[PDB]
């Protein structure tokens, strides 16, 4: 037959349509679920090892920085309200949802994640049932009903379509009595990005743990505090309830901590550090490694007003350290094959780099043609403060720089340059030489906004960085603020 | 442990021939029943609520209490035997709305049986035609409801369900609850009292053996979840949070239901936040809502142009660039005050760029800034 269009590249999962429903005869034929060898579960890594032909040089600052990487000090209240309520659920085999939201990198995951690892010691223990745990991250699926996939191939061993596996867990959820039944915690992490449009998944998932018969924990982790009520409908937010677990960014004092906790048995200890490569040994010199408390101390009030967000935290101390054993590595020539302290200079030109703008600078390096035009540009927002202006009035008013300061050296130099590109055979042109280029150029960086328009006259331009630093940059050039 | 039970009882997940404070809904849920499978009739019924009002829970008892798969018999007033075949469907857990028949098929046919293929009124309403009385109980009947498409396409499915509910020669009765000649009954349940979930609590908490509240906290307790529009989850999750700071910390005092209600409420309090800014902080704050005030729909750049100009204006407090500037800003953002988002612009322009926004009462930061009385003109 002929088609009217192909699809040929169509990749379809061995995933079977029919649900757990149909799975036995009746509710009585349903076995024990947990003596079943595929339930509650009952390959790659491989692929990324080689053999290694060096010997790695690990400088002094290399155990500095792999300890300040992100692979409880400050989470004591969140840690036990979270365990208690999983705790108290479990033990008495009922189902709950707990929320959890804050802003990132203030420990919310970790901290849930100790909490199961706790409350998996604790069934190891035979002081609470077994239960299965899931993680399902919303910004880890392909599709938001991937989610259901992800779930009931975590609990039964199958895998469904996302409605059959809908239907599978609403039934197992509802129907199958608690004797046949594992309990199972479940992390809903980036629970906004679950967010649709119809909110049937938010529904299902935090109406499964209204039934009785379901022995579901959800910890539902969030950004924030008031997505229910900004997003969710009026159902599902008396679902999630009014017990809400906020994660504060972090005081200055508890990131002091954490850093010194990823430092206790590196800072003011002493290494055996080779001279002939840099390879260093922590217990031929001796050298005493050091980091200032005034360092951490300043990174950690600078973080804590920024955020309270450890991620920050330690990446500011891993650049202080990279900085410090760039400059140590420079003055021996070490390679990569008597005190190194990492000092608050070091922290402060970490602090430094995030904090500064390029922009100027990339402004007052530009070509003669580019600045002229932000010249005129800004010129023509000093004239009418239309703040939109249009590109011919840009180029009526180059022309005009350029014949008004007529007698200055460097214009009368550059009209020639500018017009005919110091060609006696090319003609008066229009527009300058690299008009078109600086204007991508500036559209390119960002600089600049460009409406879609198909006459080149009447379509406007706008400024999209700040006023007064384009206007600081303009005066730093020497040309441009004499006239 | 009696804390243990307590707090299972206290769940959303806790069931318990009447709910407390319900019976007289109960009486005329019943009374529809108490026709239908009586005279063989035909019937539709509609109920409607906020939420937390007892709808599931009370249709759940009631199928529990007092009733080929899911076969059973009812008792009418005179109460001789009568042969019902119940079930309980919620329609969001299904995959389309249109498959909701098929899925009452399969909620009625012996599996032993030919499974037929059904897909619209016609082939139920053969299929009921030579039996029995079917009950349905569809929760949250209105997302039955296509939120595409427009108003004739809408109230399909609906619609139908409502015509083969009401037609001769078959036994169809049902029941729909959603949340707030031939048109349904319709019983609205009422968002509960504080009396009513006084004695809801203590009829959940009378198979316990001690009562471990203060029963004027459980007064409080309701009287506070209550107000207007109440859900019993709310009171639910209040006494939970009692029981779980009570133990967090060594009978539950009046005291812990207002430690619950300061700890899971987030007390806004504008000025506190100010008191904790710096006077820089104060000064890029008043420049960014003056910028909203005369612009009022601001970028970034706008507001640091704004504040650039407005304290060169006054000469004091040297000004600082534009990245620390969204650094301070960031600073009012985890304070609370301020709201970046990613926006477009309405301008012939039309791009993506970041916008600036307040969520803070006028009156306590001018109150608090004039409270300053040093630096004037930015108010
Ligand atoms: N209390 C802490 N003690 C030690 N390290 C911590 C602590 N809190 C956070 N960290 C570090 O910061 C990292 C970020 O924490 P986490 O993943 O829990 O953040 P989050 O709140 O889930 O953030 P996001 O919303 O971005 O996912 C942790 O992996 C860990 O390296
Ligand atoms: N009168 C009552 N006695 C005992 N428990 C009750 C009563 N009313 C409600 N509950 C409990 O309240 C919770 C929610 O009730 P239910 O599911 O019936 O609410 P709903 O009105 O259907 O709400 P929604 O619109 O949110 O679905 C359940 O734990 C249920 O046991
Ligand atoms: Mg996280
Ligand atoms: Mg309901």
């Amino acid at each position: 037959v002929i088609r009217k269009f192909t699809k040929k590249n169509v990749a379809r999962a061995k995933k079977k349509y029919t649900p757990f429903s149909k799975r036995f005869k009746s509710i009585a034929a349903i076995p024990d679920l947990t003596s079943l060898p595929e339930f509650y579960g009952n390959r790659f890594e491989n692929k990324l090892k080689t053999t290694q032909k060096h010997q790695i040089v690990e400088t002094i600052f290399s155990k500095v920085k792999k300890q300040l990487n992100s692979s409880l000090p400050a989470r004591e209240n969140e840690f036990a309200s979270i365990y208690l309520s999983a705790y108290s659920a479990i033990e008495s085999d009922s189902a709950t949802t707990i929320y959890v939201a804050g802003t990132p990198g203030v420990g919310k995951t970790l901290t849930v994640r100790e909490v199961v690892k706790e409350l998996l010691s604790s069934s190891a223990q035979r002081e609470i049932p077994d239960f299965l745990y899931v993680e399902i991250n919303g910004l880890k699926m392909v599709k938001p009903t991937d989610c259901y996939e992800t779930l009931w191939n975590k609990v039964s061993g199958e895998r469904l379509t996302w409605a059959a596996s809908m239907e599978s867990l609403e039934f197992y959820f509802k129907r199958v009595p608690k004797n046949k039944k594992k309990t199972i915690v479940v992390l809903l992490d980036e629970l906004d990005a679950m967010v649709t449009k119809s909110q049937d998944i938010m529904y299902n998932f935090f109406n499964w743990t209204t039934y009785e018969n379901a022995k579901l924990i959800v910890i539902a982790v969030a950004n924030t505090m008031d997505l229910p009520e900004r997003q969710l409908g009026n159902k599902i937010t008396s679902r999630i309830g009014f017990t809400r677990i906020m994660f504060t960014g972090y005081t200055h004092e508890e990131l002091k901590n954490i850093i010194d906790l990823r430092l206790k048995g590196l800072n003011d200890s002493f290494f055996y550090v080779d001279t002939k490569t840099g390879n260093a040994i922590l217990i031929v010199r001796k050298v005493r490694l050091r980091m200032s408390a005034d360092a951490i101390e300043i990174a950690s009030r600078k973080v804590a007003s920024v955020s309270g967000d450890a991620r920050r935290a330690l990446k500011v101390c891993k650049r202080a350290a990279e900085i410090a054993e760039k400059h140590y590595m420079a003055k021996h020539g070490y390679g990569y094959d008597g005190v190194q302290t990492v000092h608050i200079t070091h922290v402060m030109k970490a602090l430094n780099e995030t904090l500064n703008s390029h922009v100027i600078t990339f402004m007052t390096r530009l070509s003669f043609t580019a600045k002229l035009f932000i010249y005129a540009l800004l010129n023509l927002m000093k004239k009418n403060g239309s703040q939109e202006q249009e590109l011919g009035d840009i180029v009526d008013e180059i022309k005009l720089l350029i014949e008004v300061n007529g007698s200055n050296k460097f214009v009368m130099e550059i009209a020639k340059t500018l017009f005919q590109q110091g060609s006696d055979n090319i003609s008066e042109q229009l527009r300058i030489i690299s008009w078109d280029f600086v204007l991508n150029q500036l559209l390119d960086a960002g600089i600049l906004f460009k409406q879609t328009m198909k006459n080149d006259r009447i379509c406007c331009v706008k400024l999209n960085i700040s006023v007064e630093e384009a206007k600081r940059a303009m005066n730093e050039d020497e040309t441009l603020r004499n006239l | 442990s009696i804390f243990l039970r307590t707090k299972a009882l206290l769940q959303k997940s806790s069931e318990l021939g009447a709910l407390p404070a319900r019976t007289a809904e109960y009486e005329q849920v019943m009374n529809f029943l108490a026709k239908a499978i009586s005279e063989h009739r035909s019937d539709s019924l509609y109920i409607t609520g906020p939420p937390g009002t007892g709808k599931t829970a009370q249709l759940d008892m009631i199928i529990r209490q007092k009733f080929l798969q899911n076969l059973s018999w009812f008792e009418l007033p005179d109460g001789r035997l009568e042969s019902v075949a119940v079930t309980s469907i919620n329609c969001i857990s299904l995959g389309e709305p249109s498959s909701i028949f098929q899925k009452i098929f399969d909620s009625f046919q012996d599996l032993n049986g030919p499974t037929l293929q059904i897909k619209n009124m016609q082939h139920l309403q053969k299929f009921l035609e030579p039996y029995t009385t079917f009950v349905v109980v569809l929760d949250e009947m209105d997302r039955l409801l296509h939120a595409n498409t427009s108003e004739t396409q809408s109230v399909r499915t609906i619609l139908e369900l409502f015509l083969l509910a009401k037609l001769p020669t078959v036994s169809f009765v049902l029941i729909g609850m959603a949340n707030s000649g031939l048109l349904p009954q319709t019983i609205v349940f009422q968002p509960y009292t504080a009396e009513q979930m006084y004695e809801i609590v203590i009829q959940k908490m009378s198979s316990l053996p001690t009562i471990i509240f203060q029963p004027m906290a459980i007064k409080f307790a309701a009287k506070k979840c209550a107000g207007n529009t109440g859900d019993l989850r709310k009171l639910f999750d209040v006494l939970r949070g009692s029981i779980e700071i009570y133990e967090l910390e060594k009978k539950i005092g009046l005291n812990y239901i207002a430690k619950v209600f300061s700890k899971f409420v987030n007390n806004n309090s504008t000025r506190t936040r100010i008191a904790k800014l710096n006077i820089q902080q104060k000064l890029i704050l008043c420049t960014i809502i003056q910028s909203l005030k005369l612009n009022s729909d601001a970028t970034i750049d706008e507001s640091f142009d704004h504040y650039i100009k407005a304290i060169t204006k006054t000469d004091t407090l040297a000004p600082l660039q534009r990245n620390e500037f969204l650094e301070i800003c960031t600073i009012l953002e985890t304070c609370g005050l301020v709201s970046i988002k990613k926006t477009k612009c309405k301008g012939k322009t039309k791009r993506f760029v970041d916008k600036i926004d307040v969520d803070l009462d006028m009156r306590e930061f001018y109150d608090e800034m004039t409270k300053i009385s040093i630096l004037k003109p930015f108010l």
